[PDB]
């Protein structure tokens, strides 16, 4: 359910929850992405 | 003295960052206000756009895209003779051409008919031909700020302004798929035109006076030649000369 | 290969449809003895034309006498002179454009208020009478090309 | 002769009516005046001059002189808000 | 030369379809990599050895109080590769550039110094100081990517083919541009009138010299020439120009009793009787003032100058004189006697000039002009900046006896070493702007626009951007054509069709394709012995034939002797041999120019050698020895270079250019059939092609760059020039093919408008999309609490229920029109989020959200790097462009049921007006379109390099022979049927396949419109902006036209009725628009009339009139009343 | 990698192999519509590694499964009585080879 | 990027010949013969293969693979 | 009249302060007359001194 | 349109203003440099005084009962204890 | 009239020169050898030896 993120340099989830650092609690390197929630969305193709 | 100057003139005062311009600047700015405003303002009911060399319009007519032909209007009290036109105009409005985005209520109040629904548009349509519902306006009805039509004409100019054919008038016609303006090619010598990126200003008169003085005083028909020496100005274009031959 | 009326170039150069009659000479026959502003293209210190020819030759090639055309290729050297000429030309154009523009803007500060009154004598704004009959009289050359 | 030839070394030449106009204004009081500022100074309306180079100088002229402008010049009757003698506007109904 | 031993002979496509496409190779490409040897090579040599010899010249400095001789000096200083401040536990304490781009931060370095605390002579201390940081040119010997292979690259997600050479300041990539300055250590003559007026009795004449040291700072000389008969020196130090006659210098230099000076400065023109008199006159007018011996004249000069030079008032009056002498005169020599002989040769030239024996060498050619590399600028800025740190530490120590605290002598070093004089700010400034806030012009004459941001919108942009000399921004407003016209000598060292036409035309050149700046210094060790163990006679020996005829032999700033008439050419030829064979410490970088004696006014005779860096040079082949050879700018003027083989004449010529393609740059070498075209078109295209929009780069996740235009389906072009492969451009192809039929089928096409089939625009013709990636940080505005971005607990108006994820951000893949929220932040201890809707009217999708971190440690994140994507498709009005400047435009779309159809059923998709090519000289389009057809038919790709097809076997003839044996009409035409009649057309039609680049918006082509709406507040005037529906502007020229036409009703209608119409009211008595206001009568017991206007000025009366006055008139009278002036309206 | 807008448009060109004469022009609007004015396909190709791959890593076909999403991974779905209406083997794109 | 579905000029289906193209490549035909055997006649369809350059077999290497 | 022994203060609706969103951006000429008033009070103080 | 401008304009007259006119025509003299207060009342005897014209709409002019949305303002003067040159006629002043 | 029966084209043959003209043009160009000598000798006024 909750928010998910991925570390950049090693690709291992990090799931920022609390008020806290922005470092991958294993992967020293630190810069983050977001992850895709399965959703529905309309998109024409003309 | 420096205080009364910084009121009067920011230049006659000691140097200070973010000077407040007094009357010596707001009347002698880098160009000077009278040179800036008092013969030319920043006006509405007009537009500006880039132009393209195309053929299918007249040497006396420019084709305007839908944006300026739809947004811009013209006022008229609805008389028993102009009924159908201004009625369909107040029907369509600002979404489809020909329309009337707003009608001026009899008291003079402007009725912005953009976001209203269809029932209110039919209501105001059958309200158009309402006679004088009051004492102070028996000579008047709702003047319909209705859109430009094919009978109309527009005015154009170029920076810098050179001569008398620098502002020539051309008839109006609608064309949906246009992002760029259009003009005759051989008429290039009327504007010292380049067509490689320069701009063009569009204008429409609110009254019949400016319209007609554009129709005849500013046209290419009876201003066909160059009065500097009395030789033609709007000849025929080269692409339509090999055909001739 | 096609004379008039066939050649579709000769129908836009001999028919007021485009260009001139040397833009179609360039193509088929020659280019012309070049000229960098009156003077024939300059020399360098030791006396070479471009670092390909002995100093002080006598072929007119050391001048600007391009011979090839635009359908067989210009040799390597003459390609340089040509560029020199193009650059000089575009510079002079741009500068004189801005100059004549500023002259227009100076002259725009001018006579304004000269209304030809109903007495048919060209007067001015302030009840002044600067003349009696425009130019000669009346004719602003509207069709005076035709009278 | 001189204006003609200075245009003529290029090839341009204005019609010999503009020349014989611009003579009988830049010199009509005997003396030979220029027009960049000197001749045009003689303008009834100091507001067209206000439009010329620097509003303040010719405002100062108007305040020190105190003339009641007859309201014919384009500058005056255009800025006041009426219709002017220019082109369309010499007459009404 | 061996580098170009492998050019392709005609391109191919074998390499687009192999099993090996895709797997990274091991040795990355050679040529492309060396395309930026100069930049990184210089910066390489800068920090590892440059501040070696560039810290051993800062003067010992600290002198504060109490008769103390503390003289603390730098022993060494170094920089270390950029690591991280100690993280919580950083796995690898290294930072790679790709990180620095994401987080919008810099790529730094570490600065260290060794100060020896000599307590009035070495007593105590060597304290290390952490000065500050410095940026690092990527892939120098100081960045972590030093020496990596491709896989180790892609794993670090940096693009495979890196070339580097830029700096990274907050994400931007700045590059230092190469400027131009005069020759290194050379006596160049000169004439100029402007010199005349500086003082009394100045002629115009004179000589000059630019002197630069190893620790590369520079100095500029000048020796005028007086009419009276004397010669002066006019130099400048620390921003002030100084005056000194020659006598003082030639006495103070060397003791060396004067008759030496006379008999030596007089070489063999003994016949003269004014020269020698002027000489003796100098020698006297220097003798009878206050001085006889060497120390005496030193005494005098010091006593005169130490007021201005600002040395310590400790030192004697001669020490300061000596200090000054070897800080601003003939620096590069580091001796005295050679300083003497340099002055000597300078003046001898100046005389033989003023008398008129030689010819005034042009100071404006390329024979006397070289180039500054970014290493020079960097190192010299650094060395200047160190001094400032020393002096600042001085005031930091003086604040002690200033605050009357304990002025300590030692053991206070640590504390007095933290002043706040760091080097971060002054370096970030130089790059952030390009400005040169400093105290020394360092030889330069300007200080701004030094490094300008390299774009990434293409690959041609880069590939040029790194190859671009320019001549200083100051020479632009000048009108003389002599600073633009290609001197006939620059053949081979500049490009003739590549100047960037526009405002900085003519100057902002680009280099050729076969020149390499020189940046490897040599050990100038044993060359003088090598000279002298041949004919060369020693410098002051007894030269066996020593008189009027003999050549000086300078050596890059060193006299070495004299040579006589027989030898000079023999010596020059021998050194030719001993360079090309590369035998004995004789670098290949060496120039051997001997200027023979003309007996006529001409170049100054001599024989000159060089080895110094920063020079242009290009290879050629020799016909004496098979090997290839390097040629310097100065010594082309005396060589015979045969271009083609057919020319080579036996006995007169010596060289042979490698391949004819040399003349042009590289970009201008990517144009096909480019000698056929006319020149201004070549130039127009070399400008155009850089503007286009193709495949920029691979890693679209590395860069958060702001604007990335991408073209979905690019294609390799069929007709190609050889050098398209040798740089493997195909990894970045730029435009997409197209079918052209050139007919006047609609009228529509003229003045470059063109029609495109609407179907083949639905089937996918060059569809586009742009990625704009805005960036936000909530630390921008300083607020209370722990504000970070999140959807608050508070129930957000549940439209933000679905459109938002809970963390406050959009979901990936959503769409935004506007009125839709960018993001939402909950500020701590507040409970309410303050949302931000989508502002820009355009609509787009969201690609991927990147949230960065604190610089090193933890940091409560703000760090949003959202990156939208927008679609852009070619609409009516956008641009196109061929490869020959024939820029078109998108006229109108025209259903495919209409367009003609050929004999074989195919349907042109782009129509092209024929009226262009008379008055375009565009023959490239014709020849290469016929080429496109021939290729796509037979199956192979055809070469397009200039200069191949002679007049003998022309292009057209050979190249239509192909269509002949293929089966179409020889002249590349073919019949065609109408599409509305159905009838055949009599006149045949010409069809081919023409490569077609899209263009970017050169300007944002959006439109503007307004009828009514919200206007300005204080002026009641329609505002502009185009984003709140702006209006029109009537400047000075439009209003002049309005004065000119003769119309008042038009003004009364537009300016009066439409712009600022406002129903105003004035009082009839006083005639003041200021006073009257509208009344509100109370209907209470107090009986008052209906609403009628009243004023305060005339409070006793009540009478008002209505006047139509503009609101700008009201603001005008407002400012008039504020500035103490009142208006009187006649009523 | 293929952004989704471009996949959406790259679909449209795909030809359905069904009968055009047995339908009606979609009544104006009504994204749902009826049976009479629609087909309805479906695509789903979640990809993973190769279970037991050798040392080679020469070609992905040995290294992978579902890495070249073709069209035979599309499958027709029925709406209402489409089953009663059509037989098997008709409703399908025309080539089962269009990458 | 990846091979487009329908040709630009005319409209043929060309979004499948790519695989068989590389096939008839390995069998070593000179491309003229390959585009013949693949059955393409009007040239405006041939320049759709004789000059396509693939950018996903060179762009996937940066995959966020797992 | 060649001097300035009089300083008329402008009206209010001619003067009034402009607004941008919710912030009250100053007018400038209001600050000019404010500075002139501060200066004339300073002159009064120095005359009393 | 149907409605037209009414007032007639013949000709403008230029003239010089003396100090006595603006001195006797003054309605209020500013004494406090403060322009606005945090409560809402602009100032007492200030440049934004109510007698000079309404502001803070719920307020009313001191001399006129007329309100804000109906206002154009009024004019007074400030006493200058010193005499400074007029910067418009200062050039002719220096010439004289 | 153009878009219905007759069309207009910048054919490449309208520009190619007949082969009889290239037997004459290549004849004269070879004559440029002794173009300078006479001009320079007439410039200096030295006999054309």
């Amino acid at each position: 359910q909750p928010m998910i993120y991925i570390c950049g340099e090693c690709h291992t989830e990090n799931e920022i929850k609390s008020r806290d650092p922005i470092r991958c609690r294993e992967c020293g390197y630190r810069i983050m992405y977001k992850k895709r929630t399965k959703r529905l969305v309309v998109f024409d193709a003309r | 003295q420096s205080h009364v100057n910084i009121v009067f003139d920011s230049e006659m005062d000691k140097l200070m960052m973010d000077k407040y311009p007094g009357i010596r600047q707001i009347l002698e700015k880098k160009e000077g206000l009278f040179r800036k405003h008092m013969m030319g303002k920043r006006v509405d009911y007009a537009a500006r756009s880039v132009i393209c060399p195309d053929m299918y319009i007249n040497t006396n007519e420019i084709g305007i895209p839908m944006v300026f032909a739809t947004k811009l209007t013209y006022p008229q009290p609805v008389t028993p003779w102009n009924v159908q036109e201004l009625r369909q105009a107040v029907i369509n409005g600002p979404n489809v051409h020909p329309g009337a985005s707003m009608v001026i209520n009899e008291d003079g109040s402007r009725t912005a008919l953009s976001a209203v629904d269809m029932t209110q548009r039919e209501a105001v349509a059958k309200q158009l031909l309402t006679p004088a519902t009051g004492a102070p306006k028996p000579q008047g009805t709702k003047i319909v700020c209705r859109h430009v039509k094919n009978g109309d004409i527009l005015l154009l100019n170029r920076q810098p302004t050179l001569h008398r054919p620098s502002i020539q008038a051309h008839r109006a016609r609608i064309l949906p798929e246009e992002k760029v303006l259009r003009l005759h090619y051989a008429n290039c010598k009327a504007y010292n035109a380049d067509f490689d990126g320069d701009e063009m200003n569009a204008h429409f008169p609110q009254s019949e006076l400016g319209r007609a003085e554009a129709y005849v005083l500013a046209c290419t028909d009876q201003q066909y030649l160059v009065p500097k020496d009395g030789q033609p100005l709007a000849g025929l274009i080269q692409d339509h000369m090999v055909s001739g031959a | 290969h096609r004379q008039f009326p066939e050649n579709s170039l000769q129908m836009m150069v001999q028919s007021g449809a485009k260009g001139s009659t040397v833009n179609t000479m360039q193509i088929s026959c020659l280019l012309g003895q070049i000229e960098l502003e009156g003077r024939r293209p300059p020399l360098m210190a030791s006396g070479k034309s471009l670092p390909c020819f002995e100093p002080y030759e006598f072929t007119p090639r050391a001048g600007g006498f391009v011979t090839g055309r635009f359908l067989t290729g210009i040799k390597p050297p003459e390609f340089f002179f040509h560029c020199m000429a193009g650059r000089e030309g575009l510079v002079d154009t741009a500068v004189k454009t801005s100059r004549s523009g500023y002259l227009q803007r100076c002259i725009i500060k001018h006579l304004e208020g000269l209304v030809v009154q109903y007495d048919l004598t060209v007067r001015d704004s302030d009840g002044s009478v600067v003349q009696f009959l425009y130019g000669e009289d009346g004719l602003d050359i509207p069709k005076t090309q035709f009278l | 002769k001189e204006i003609k030839d200075v245009f003529a070394v290029y090839g341009i030449a204005v019609d010999p009516r503009h020349l014989s106009l611009v003579a009988d204004y830049m010199c009509f009081e005997g003396v030979y005046k220029p027009l960049n500022r000197f001749g045009i100074r003689s303008n009834s309306s100091p507001l067209q001059q206000m439009t010329f180079e620097t509003s303040f100088q010719f405002l100062k002229q108007a305040t020190m002189l105190g003339s009641h402008d007859e309201l014919r010049s384009p500058s005056a009757c255009l800025v006041v808000g009426k219709v002017v003698r220019g082109g369309t506007g010499l007459f009404e109904l | 030369g061996s580098r170009w031993r492998n050019l392709p002979s005609g391109p191919s496509l074998k390499h687009l379809t192999d099993p090996s496409y895709g797997i990274p190779r091991e040795q990355q490409k050679a040529a492309l990599q060396e395309l930026t040897r100069a930049h990184v090579e210089s910066f390489n040599y800068a920090v590892h050895e440059g501040l070696g010899l560039a810290v051993q010249a800062i003067p010992p400095f600290e002198f504060a109080f109490k008769d103390e001789r503390i003289s603390f000096t730098i022993l060494d200083a170094v920089i270390s590769p950029p690591t991280v401040p100690k993280g919580t536990i950083c796995k690898e304490a290294n930072v790679y550039p790709a990180e620095c781009r994401g987080r919008r931060s810099t790529y730094r370095g570490k600065l260290t110094a060794d100060i020896n605390w000599a307590v009035n002579g070495i007593s105590k201390g060597i304290i290390k100081q952490f000065l500050g940081y410095v940026p690092i040119m990527v892939k120098s010997k100081l960045c972590n990517l030093r020496n990596l292979p491709p896989q180790a690259l892609i794993e670090h997600h940096e693009e495979a083919e890196e070339m580097g050479g830029y700096f990274i300041i907050n994400g931007i990539e700045k590059v230092i541009r190469m400027l131009i300055m005069p020759r290194r250590n050379f006596p160049i003559a000169m004439i100029r009138p402007k010199w005349k007026t500086r003082g009394p009795g100045y002629t115009q004449y004179g000589v000059s010299m630019h002197c630069v040291r190893e620790e590369h700072s520079a100095v500029n000389m000048n020796l005028h020439y007086l009419e009276n008969g004397t010669v002066m020196l006019n130099f400048i130090y620390r921003k002030e120009l100084f005056f000194l006659p020659l006598g003082f210098a030639l006495k103070a230099l060397v003791s060396f009793s004067d008759y030496q000076i006379f008999q030596e400065l007089i070489k063999g023109k003994e016949d003269d009787s004014f020269l020698r008199n002027s000489v003796s006159q100098m020698l006297r007018i220097v003798m009878e003032e206050g001085c006889s011996t060497q120390k005496q004249v030193l005494n005098y000069l010091g006593e005169c100058f130490r007021v201005k030079l600002n040395v310590p008032d400790w030192y004697p009056n001669e020490q300061a004189a000596e200090f000054l002498f070897n800080q601003c005169i003939c620096i590069h020599l580091k001796s005295n006697t050679e300083k003497f002989y340099m002055l000597c040769l300078m003046t001898r030239k100046l005389f033989a000039l003023a008398k008129g024996e030689c010819m005034e060498d042009n100071p404006d050619s390329l024979v006397n002009q070289e180039v500054l590399t970014p290493g020079q600028l960097f190192l010299m800025f650094l060395k200047e900046k160190l001094e400032g740190w020393l002096v600042s530490i001085k005031i930091a120590f003086d604040k002690k006896a200033q605050k009357t605290s304990v002025s300590m002598n030692t053991d206070n070093l640590m504390r007095i070493f933290t002043m706040g004089i760091d080097l971060t700010k002054p370096f970030e400034y130089l790059f952030a702007t390009g400005n040169l806030r400093s105290k020394t012009g360092l030889g330069l004459l300007q200080d701004s626009g030094l490094c300008v941001v390299a774009d990434k919108l293409n690959f041609i942009r880069y590939l040029s951007h790194f190859r671009c000399v320019h001549r200083g921004a100051d020479f632009a407003k000048m009108r003389t054509t002599t600073v633009r016209r290609l001197l006939p000598e620059s053949w081979g060292f500049l490009c003739p069709v590549h100047t960037p036409d526009g405002e900085p035309c003519g100057l902002m050149n680009h280099l050729t394709a076969v020149c390499e700046v020189v940046t490897q210094f040599v050990y100038t060790a044993s060359i003088p012995a090598l000279l002298c163990n041949l004919g060369v006679t020693p410098i002051d020996g007894a030269p066996h034939r020593s008189y009027s005829e003999c050549y000086p032999v300078l050596l890059d700033g060193v006299m070495v002797g004299w040579v006589d008439k027989d030898l000079a050419p023999g010596i020059a030829d021998s050194l030719r041999h001993f360079k090309v064979l590369r035998e004995k410490r004789i670098p290949p970088w060496m120039e051997v120019v001997l200027i023979p004696m003309t007996g006529k006014p001409s170049l100054y005779p001599g024989l000159f050698l060089f080895t110094t860096p920063c020079r242009l040079v290009r290879p050629v082949q020799n016909l004496a020895l098979g090997k290839e050879e390097l040629i310097g700018t100065m010594e082309q003027i005396f060589m015979n270079v045969a271009i083609f083989e057919d020319e080579v004449f036996a006995g007169v010529t010596t060289h042979q250019e490698l391949f004819p393609h040399s003349l042009l740059s590289v970009i201008a070498n990517f144009i096909p059939f480019s000698d056929h075209n006319q020149s201004p078109r070549n130039m127009y295209q070399c400008q155009m092609g850089k503007q286009t929009m193709g495949f920029p780069l691979l890693t679209y996740q590395d860069r958060s760059d702001n604007k990335l235009y991408r073209l979905q389906t690019p294609q390799s072009p069929l007709v190609r020039p050889s050098m398209y492969d040798y740089y493997d451009m195909d990894n970045y192809p730029i435009g997409t093919n197209a079918i052209v039929a050139v007919i006047s089928y609609t009228g529509y096409d003229m003045e470059d408008a063109m029609i495109v089939n609407k179907a083949s625009w639905e089937r996918g013709f060059a569809h586009g999309s742009v990625y704009k990636s805005e960036f936000i940080d909530l630390s921008e505005k300083i607020k209370q609490g722990d504000s970070s971005l999140v959807f608050g607990i508070k129930p957000g108006d549940p439209r933000v229920l679905q459109k938002l994820d809970d963390d406050g951000l959009p979901f990936i893949g959503a769409k935004l029109q506007y009125g839709d929220p960018y993001y939402s932040y909950l500020n701590l201890n507040t409970g309410e989020s303050f949302v931000m809707y989508y502002k820009s009217k355009e609509n787009c999708v969201v690609d991927n959200i990147k949230v960065c971190s604190n610089d090193t440690g933890s940091g409560k994140f703000k760090c949003v790097c959202i990156t939208m994507r927008v679609p852009r498709n070619p609409t009516i009005g956008d641009k196109f462009a061929s490869r020959h400047g024939q820029k078109g435009i998108l006229s109108r779309l025209w259903p495919a049921e209409d367009m003609p159809f050929t004999e074989s059923g195919m349907v042109p998709d782009i129509l092209f007006n024929p009226h262009g090519f008379p008055s375009r000289m565009t023959i490239g389009m014709l020849i290469e379109s016929m080429a496109g057809k021939s290729a796509a038919l037979h199956g192979l790709c055809h070469d397009a390099t200039p200069f191949i097809f002679s007049e003998e076997n022309s292009a057209l003839e050979y190249f239509g022979e192909m269509l002949k044996a293929a089966g179409y009409n020889f002249y590349g035409t073919e019949r065609l049927y109408s599409g509305i009649s159905g009838l055949e057309l009599e006149a045949d039609i010409f069809i081919g396949v023409v490569y077609y680049q899209r263009l970017r918006h050169m300007v944002s082509d959006k439109f503007q419109v307004r009828t009514t709406g919200a206007r300005d507040r204080v002026t009641n005037q329609p505002i502009g902006g185009r984003n709140v529906q702006g209006g029109i502007r009537f400047g000075e020229m439009e209003r002049d036209a309005l004065l000119a036409h003769g119309t008042s009703f038009l003004l009364h209608d537009r300016l009066f009725n439409c712009s600022d119409r406002s129903v105003a009211h004035v009082c009839v008595k006083c005639g003041s628009l200021l006073s009257p206001l509208l009344e509100k009568p109370p209907p209470s017991w107090s009986a008052m009339r209906n609403r009628k206007y009243n004023c305060t000025l005339c409070s006793r009366s009540d009478t008002i009139d209505t006047v139509s006055v503009p609101y700008v008139f009201r603001y005008f009278v407002a400012e008039l009343a504020a500035m103490n002036i009142k208006v009187k309206l006649d009523v | 990698i293929v952004q989704d807008e471009i996949l959406a448009h790259r679909l449209g060109l795909i030809p359905i192999h069904a009968d055009p004469r047995l339908f009606e022009y979609r009544n104006q609007g009504d994204e749902e519509g009826t049976e009479i004015d629609t087909l309805q396909f479906r695509l789903q190709v979640r990809c993973t590694r190769n279970p037991h791959a050798a040392k080679d890593s020469s070609d992905p076909n040995e290294l992978y499964v579902n890495h070249k999403v073709y069209t035979r991974h599309m499958t027709w779905i029925p709406l209402g009585n489409q089953a009663d209406l059509f037989p098997e083997g008709t409703i399908r794109p025309v080539h089962d080879d269009i990458l | 990027m990846i091979i487009p579905v329908r040709c630009f000029t005319c409209g043929k289906i060309v979004g499948n010949k790519w695989e068989a193209y590389l096939g008839l490549l390995q069998a070593e035909y000179t491309e003229g013969d390959a585009l013949d055997a693949l059955g393409l006649k009007r040239y405006c369809c041939r320049r759709m293969l004789l000059a396509h350059v693939d950018l996903i077999e060179k762009l996937l290497n940066y995959a966020p693979l797992e | 009249v060649f001097f300035l022994d009089f300083l008329v203060v402008p009206p209010s609706r001619y003067r009034p302060v402009s607004r941008l969103g919710d912030q009250m951006f100053t007018n400038g000429q209001t600050v000019n007359l404010q500075a002139v008033m501060k200066d004339v009070v300073l002159i009064r103080k120095l005359l009393a001194l | 349109s149907k409605n037209m401008p009414w007032r007639r304009l013949q000709g403008i007259s230029f003239g010089m203003y003396s100090a006595e006119e603006l001195k006797k025509l003054s309605v209020k003299s500013i004494t406090n440099p403060r322009y606005l207060d945090s409560l809402g009342n602009p100032s007492a005897n200030g440049l934004y005084d109510l007698a000079l014209g309404p502001a803070d709409s719920k307020e009313v002019c001191s001399t006129c009962v007329q309100d804000f949305s109906n206002c154009s303002g009024h004019l007074g003067h400030i006493e200058l204890p010193l005499t400074v040159y007029n910067p418009l006629l200062f050039d002719k002043l220096y010439l004289l | 009239y153009l878009q219905l029966y007759r069309g207009f084209t910048l054919g490449v043959e309208d520009i190619l020169v007949k082969p009889k003209a290239d037997v004459k043009r290549q004849r004269i160009i070879e004559e440029s050898t002794h173009c300078g000598p006479q001009a320079v000798r007439a410039a200096l006024n030295l006999p054309e030896a």
